[PDB]
């Protein structure tokens, strides 16, 4: 995340942070249900064991409040494929019943038809996290939200050069700097609807960080619900 | 109001067309109110808003 | 015969700052020359202030016996505060259960016009790095290997650090068959900051599509701190002079820059698997 605005305290509660053995986050996830987190199927790879951290507005320290949970168990997707980078979708089943409080709330899915409805064509959305600071800089102590217009389907597949999955679109600016950058694989993206807040994608990749004419492509959630609904009953 | 495309068929949470009619419905933690334009809170802490305490 | 330990390189035309040998399980040392040292069960760290004006250039250690272990997969050498080029460091050494011996040299040449460029250029750059081992690329892209016998270390994914003689090193980008070599930089140790920056041309058939960069630094630990090398905005073809902008945590002591030139690339080549986040 290149430039935006720090985020407020009592604006982004559904995000949690996933922290190796020594400590320290490298992916992020969303609060779905009191056991249930989403995740990018590529961050289950990097690290041979993790633990779950929810509540902490600074990752260089404590302040109070911040909780430290144990995975059960992953499910990943039977199609995902390491070379088009597509079904990048995975479910965690936790341990302990997570205690809501303020700053730490769930946000709700909404159903699919709405979604491509409305919501899907309103003019923006949002996006945080605690991505970097420049191409190859340092990586922010301070979670950070942006937010991001989306981009027709024509200009969409015209502007990269690879191949684009129908289950995953894109968006961005064309040349000012605001682009979420590495480091925030699994983050949430959020649309606004009356002050009502819907998840709708996760952050899945793109190249370069901030390039000229380049786009950003995240996973499109609204078409994997029913995959979604028969992991709401496992475990 | 014919369809729910339009403003969420003056609905504040999920809508659809039930017999060709424009119905509304809500979210875990809300429920239908009388005129079912919002869904009443039903639980302490509900989806859908940021929390604000103090 | 025993094994060896080396820093920097030497040349043929260099005086001796001190030469020395020591038991390495008296306690306390033997004061030689004034200086000091500290020995216990596993360390053993010397300290070295010179007091003529000169630039220090390469060192050696040599231990008795043999032992059963190979010598480049990790690091046994190595000093803490200053380096190369800096009129001081102090050295550090990890003994095992079985090393008795060391002897010790330090090689140094007058400190005005005293510069390294000369050596690590080599004499064929074209076809040979300043490690030795020559380049070997892919027939079927045309982007060079990643070298597999030499202490490697990743920071995160898609990252690479080498290591070798107390030489580090990091490869910008890949590299392709037609590529020319345009000239060198090097960076003395009086224009070294905490943060800096550096300016290359971009002109016309002056293309940069390849830089690797060559240091040394110190290390308060055996787990080193690798700086942040990134690459300032964007060089494309429309701003013709480039900067390259350093950001270090520990301060160094020399660098030096191998430009390459490729009048072809149109600024952007990454790997099929590089590039989602
Ligand atoms: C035998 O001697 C060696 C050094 O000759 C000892 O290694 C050094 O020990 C010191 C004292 O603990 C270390 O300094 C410490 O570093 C921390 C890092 O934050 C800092 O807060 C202080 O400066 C603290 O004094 C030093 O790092 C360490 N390594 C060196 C100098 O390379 C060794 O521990 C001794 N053996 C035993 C069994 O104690
Ligand atoms: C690229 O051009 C822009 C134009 O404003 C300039 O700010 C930037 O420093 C240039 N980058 C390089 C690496 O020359």
């Amino acid at each position: 995340i290149v430039g935006g605005q720090e985020c407020k305290d009592g604006e982004c509660p559904w995000q949690a942070l996933l922290i190796n053995e020594e400590n320290e986050g490298f992916c992020g996830g969303t609060i779905l249900s009191e056991f249930y987190i989403l995740t990018a199927a590529h961050c289950l790879y990097q690290a041979k064991r993790f633990k779950v951290r929810v509540g902490d507005r600074n990752t260089e320290q404590e302040e109070g409040g911040e909780a430290v949970h144990e995975v059960e168990v992953v499910i990943k997707h039977n199609r995902f494929t390491k070379e088009t980078y597509d079904f990048d979708i995975a479910v965690l089943r936790l341990k302990t019943p997570i205690t809501f409080r303020m700053n730490v709330a769930p946000a709700c899915l909404p159903e699919r038809d709405w979604a491509e409805s409305t919501l899907m064509t309103q003019k923006t959305g949002i996006v945080s996290g605690f991505g970097r600071t420049h191409e190859k800089g340092r990586q922010s102590t301070r979670l950070k939200m942006l937010e991001v217009p989306y981009v027709d389907r024509n200009s969409c597949k015209l502007s990269s050069s690879f191949i684009i999955t129908q289950n995953m679109f894109c968006a961005g600016y064309d040349t000012k700097q605001e682009d979420a950058c590495q480091g925030d694989s699994g983050g949430p993206h959020v649309t606004r609807f009356k002050d009502t807040y819907f998840v709708t994608g996760i952050v899945s990749w793109g190249e370069g960080c901030a390039r000229k004419g380049k786009y950003g492509i995240y996973t499109k959630v609204t078409a994997f619900l029913k995959w979604i609904d028969r992991s709401m009953k496992t475990r | 109001r014919k369809l729910c495309s339009l403003d969420n068929g003056d609905c504040d949470q999920f809508c659809h067309e039930e017999q060709n009619s424009v119905v509304c419905s809500c979210a875990r933690g809300y429920t239908l109110a009388d005129n079912g334009k919002a869904c009443i809170p039903t639980g302490p802490y509900p989806c859908g808003k940021q929390t604000l305490e103090r | 015969d025993g094994d060896e330990y080396f820093i920097g390189k030497y040349k043929e035309k260099d005086e001796t700052l001190f030469f020395a040998s020591y038991g390495l399980k008296r306690d306390p040392c033997q004061i030689v020359l004034g200086y000091k040292c500290s020995n216990n069960q596993t360390h053993f760290v010397l300290n070295f202030k010179t007091n003529k004006k000169s630039c220090i250039s390469a060192i050696k250690l040599t231990s008795y016996p043999k032992i059963n272990q190979n010598s480049d997969l990790t690091r046994n050498l190595y000093c803490q505060t200053g380096g190369i080029g800096t009129d001081n460091c102090k050295l550090v050494f990890k003994k095992r259960k079985r090393q008795i011996a060391a002897n010790i040299e330090i090689y140094g040449i007058p400190a005005k016009k005293c510069s390294f460029k000369d050596r690590y250029i080599g004499a064929d750059p074209l076809h040979v790095d300043s490690y030795g081992l020559s380049y070997q690329f892919d027939q079927e892209h045309g982007w060079n290997l990643e070298r597999n016998n030499i202490f490697k270390d990743t920071r995160f994914s898609t990252e690479v650090f080498y290591h070798k003689n107390g030489l580090f090193n990091t490869q910008i980008t890949y590299l392709a068959e037609e590529d020319s070599f345009s000239e060198a930089r090097e960076i003395t140790a009086k224009d070294i900051k905490k943060k800096f920056s550096i300016i290359l041309p971009n002109e016309e058939y002056k293309r940069i599509s390849f830089l690797d960069v060559y240091w040394f630094q110190e290390t308060m630990r055996k787990k080193p701190k690798y700086p942040y090398i990134h690459y300032n905005g964007e060089c494309s073809n429309e701003n013709k002079t480039c900067e390259l902008v350093f950001d270090t945590d520990e301060l160094m002591t020399y660098a030096l820059v191998k430009v390459f030139t490729n009048p072809e690339s149109d600024g952007s080549r990454l790997k099929e698997e590089d590039l989602g986040r």
